[PDB]
RNA sequence: UAACGCGUUAAGCGCGCCGCCUGGGGAGUACGGCCGCAAGGCUGAAACUCAAAGGAAUUGACGGGGGCCCGCACAAGCGGUGGAGCAUGUGGUUUAAUUCGAAGCAACGCGAAGAACCUUACCAGGCCUUGACAUGCUAGGGAACCCGGGUGAAAGCCUGGGGUGCCCCGCGAGGGGAGCCCUAGCACAGGUGCUGCAUGGCCGUCGUCAGCUCGUGCCGUGAGGUGUUGGGUUAAGUCCCGCAACGAGCGCAACCCCCGCCGUUAGUUGCCAGCGGUUCGGCCGGGCACUCUAACGGGACUGCCCGCGAAAGCGGGAGGAAGGAGGGGACGACGUCUGGUCAGCAUGGCCCUUACGGCCUGGGCGACACACGUGCUACAAUGCCCACUACAAAGCGAUGCCACCCGGCAACGGGGAGCUAAUCGCAAAAAGGUGGGCCCAGUUCGGAUUGGGGUCUGCAACCCGACCCCAUGAAGCCGGAAUCGCUAGUAAUCGCGGAUCAG
């Protein structure tokens, strides 16, 4: 019972929202879940393309998913068709008019929740996980990054004894506010249970 | 949470007042808020994610 | 630009309230094998690193042996604390007859043939350095000659 | 030299000679021999049994060891708890069931920011079995869907009628097909069943305590040390001086929010200073001065003076709204607790599948010889009651807040205006002020308990709602041993709002 959410505590300082929209007590209700059934499908179908934010600004009747990814080609399909087939099935779940823009994540080094995840398909796909960490570090700090940190904890290999594995080169403040800092949570699945990735991205001072 | 409960939650019921709301998400009886749908676990992760919009963390 | 070698790998504990806390140390040996190689212990919170380290302090404590065709120039006995070694030099296709470390840093030198027996403490990390310093003792009938002419060699050379 | 240490008083370098050691326990025991007046001594085993016994040094922990420092920790105070009655939680016991977890601080008005049915996981009874929910599959019957009867506590069970859409082939009768439905059968769904000692996440905690560490260098055979220690200073591993150290990371601080002073921009639904008109209401003109509202800014640095100090900094003063972190917030280091939670969610493994799944109606969670925890209201005169009269903030509300009129002792009901709200409303702020009453009394203190008559919500107030009015008017006269909180706008005291919510 310890640290802060790095972010909802750097929140409209030096990180913006999600969703960005008004809404009086009347509508807010609906366009909350309306998003979180969008955020929950887009997630699940896009895990392919390692998708770090959905972005979901709003009008009246209007909706614009950005969605920020990886591998952009993968969301948008061969000949533009799954884009088209993704925007459907949106306005059908939504039954507003959907209007999905595609975003390219240049560089998934300095994204934490990439980051996070590319640790936990290596932990499932039975990767060591001390070097899988110091490894991702790693990358991180090569390409620009002003500091980083990643934190597996659970069963770490077979493991009766469920520890914590973690590892940080440069400053991670996470006390300075005006610190840009990602944070990204990922949950690796495996046949021995399962277990969480943190990974902080100190990025710059404001 | 049990899924049947959360199913019969949705049933609009013989009485108008067997109405109870419980959390879109988990769907946890007990500290729903009006306002979001969401119980006092669900706000307090959706609002450090980002995704509650405008809702800020208070300190005054 | 040389051969490393582990000579020994070990683990060890500090004390803090609520827990034990480890640390590693790396007993590394660098050769080119002929005639140069040094000794690193190198120790740091995680087993790779303390190699690394372990690495960096072997070339910076480097020894030239003096391979009189692949053996040493003489026999020779050292003792280091509780540890003590012995070289005895040999004659070709009799093979480094030497413990699980003193071999490692006599092949690394460069040696191929010599006898050795360990003695008083088996002390890896003792043993190691009593080696290194044995190796770092040897002469020549040559090396010597010049010391004990010397105050007026070059007279009969 | 293993180190501690030794170091011309050697434990160094050597020679001579003597005594002694050869794993721990058994054991300085047994046996034998010698000495002794005796007590007993000297000499001295093994069987057996253990896998160590040991020496020095390192980090830590602990000490009824020492030193310095801090926290409402003690002290100095102010007010309480422990007693009473009641509200809640809990232990226990009881029960068909009193679902389950929480268990020293860090469980006990805690999960519960809303248990009459629902919630609801427990119990009894009546029900369903591809299932209340997902994606399917094989075979037949069907458009989907809509309405009515029977039985029943409901659920369910049985049954009657209306209805023929869409896609492809065909002139058509019509065959095929998508979707949805029913019946049978199969994958399966469902499980708040177990394990928080298989876990993720999140949290409590030591502790907003000032610590925890790393790179290189250096010391040491080494574990490890150094730095981080010492002296001064600080809320602070905060800084200063010192030093085999020089830095760095997580922490302290700072960047963020609220309050205190002033600025610029802003004039409505706010504001009224001089002025015009007034039904005396800022009501109307008009104006934004002021108040305010709320977005950006300025302002404080030990900067100035005196005194002490190598320095850091400390004490005191001046100007200033503010002075040495101005007050409060958010912010919890490496780790500890095998801490908490499988009953929020997620999840490994084990377990159930016409039953541990699911529907319902009723009951239970509210039981009461008792015990504790947290709190409310009191025991009264620095009070109580009645009337008249002032001064808040923060929120909330167009499925709602409900002004004002009417009936009614009143709860409330009927009628009805404004308000998606700096406008309309909840809204009376209560302590306070003025007047009058009571006069030390179980009382005009206290308001339990019960009898009676109503109101509202709700399908339904028996178990088990709140509220109004009449009558009843219990304990209690300041609480034993113990014990809690708080260091200034704090404690004490007085009202107000909100979340959950039909209530
Ligand atoms: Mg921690
Ligand atoms: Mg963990
Ligand atoms: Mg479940
Ligand atoms: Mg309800
Ligand atoms: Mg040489
Ligand atoms: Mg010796
Ligand atoms: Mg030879
Ligand atoms: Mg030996
Ligand atoms: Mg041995
Ligand atoms: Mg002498
Ligand atoms: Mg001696
Ligand atoms: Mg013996
Ligand atoms: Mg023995
Ligand atoms: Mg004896
Ligand atoms: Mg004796
Ligand atoms: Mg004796
Ligand atoms: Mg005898
Ligand atoms: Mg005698
Ligand atoms: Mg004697
Ligand atoms: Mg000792
Ligand atoms: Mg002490
Ligand atoms: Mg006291
Ligand atoms: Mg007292
Ligand atoms: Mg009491
Ligand atoms: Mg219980
Ligand atoms: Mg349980
Ligand atoms: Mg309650
Ligand atoms: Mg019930
Ligand atoms: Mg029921
Ligand atoms: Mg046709
Ligand atoms: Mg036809
Ligand atoms: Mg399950
Ligand atoms: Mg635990
Ligand atoms: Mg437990
Ligand atoms: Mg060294
Ligand atoms: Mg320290
Ligand atoms: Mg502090
Ligand atoms: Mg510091
Ligand atoms: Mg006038
Ligand atoms: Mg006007
Ligand atoms: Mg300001
Ligand atoms: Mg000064
Ligand atoms: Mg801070
Ligand atoms: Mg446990
Ligand atoms: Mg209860
Ligand atoms: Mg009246
Ligand atoms: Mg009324
Ligand atoms: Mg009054
Ligand atoms: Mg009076
Ligand atoms: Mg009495
Ligand atoms: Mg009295
Ligand atoms: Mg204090
Ligand atoms: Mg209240
Ligand atoms: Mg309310
Ligand atoms: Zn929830």
């Amino acid at each position: 019972g310890n640290k802060i959410h790095p972010i909802g505590f750097r929140l409209g300082i030096t990180r913006d929202w999600e969703s960005r929209w008004y809404a009086g007590k009347k509508q807010y209700r609906h366009l909350l879940l309306e998003d979180q059934r969008i955020r929950g499908l887009l997630e699940k179908e896009l895990y392919s393309a390692g998708l770090a934010r959905v972005d979901i600004e709003r009008a009246a009747d209007n909706v614009a998913v950005t969605v920020h990814v990886a591998k952009p080609g993968v969301v948008i399909g061969r000949g533009g068709e799954r884009i088209r087939v993704l925007r459907e099935e949106l306005a059908k779940l939504t039954g507003k008019n959907v209007a999905l823009n595609v975003q390219e994540v240049q560089n998934p080094n300095l994204s934490a929740p990439l980051v996070a995840q590319r640790v936990a398909e290596q932990i499932e796909r039975r990767f060591a996980v001390r070097r899988a960490i110091k490894q991702a570090v790693q990358r991180v700090m090569e390409s620009g990054a002003k500091g980083a940190k990643v934190i597996v904890s659970g069963r770490i290999g077979g493991a009766e004894q469920a520890r914590t594995e973690w590892a940080a080169q440069g400053r991670v403040p996470l006390h300075t506010l005006r610190a840009n800092i990602d944070y990204g949570f990922a949950l690796a699945r495996t046949t021995y249970g399962v277990l969480g990735v943190k990974a902080y991205i100190f990025l710059g001072e404001v | 949470a049990r899924k049947a409960l959360i199913e019969k939650a949705k049933r609009t019921p013989k009485f108008k007042v067997r109405a109870y709301t419980r959390c879109v998400r988990c769907g946890r009886a007990r500290s729903v808020y009006r306002f979001f749908g969401l119980c006092r676990i669900c706000l307090r992760e959706l609002a450090h994610k980002g995704q509650l919009p405008g809702v800020r963390k208070a300190s005054w | 630009d040389f051969e490393e070698k582990m000579i020994l790998i070990r683990r060890t504990a500090r004390m803090q309230a609520g827990g034990r806390r480890f640390r590693f140390g790396a007993l590394v040996v660098v050769g080119d094998r002929q005639g140069r190689v040094g000794l690193g212990f190198g120790k740091a919170p995680e087993v790779p690193l303390a190699v690394q380290k372990a690495g960096y302090y072997a070339r910076r404590n480097m020894v030239e042996v003096p391979l009189q065709n692949g053996t040493i120039p003489h026999e020779i006995e050292v003792e280091f604390g509780a540890s003590k070694i012995v070289l005895k030099p040999a004659a070709p296709g009799t093979g480094v007859i030497a413990g699980a470390v003193p071999r490692a840093i006599l092949e690394l030198a460069g040696v191929t043939d010599i006898l050795t027996k360990e003695l008083g403490s088996r002390n890896p990390i003792n043993i190691a350095y009593a080696t290194m310093e044995a190796l770092r003792q040897l002469r020549t009938k040559a090396d010597v000659e010049r010391l004990r002419k010397g105050e007026a060699h070059a007279q009969a050379q």
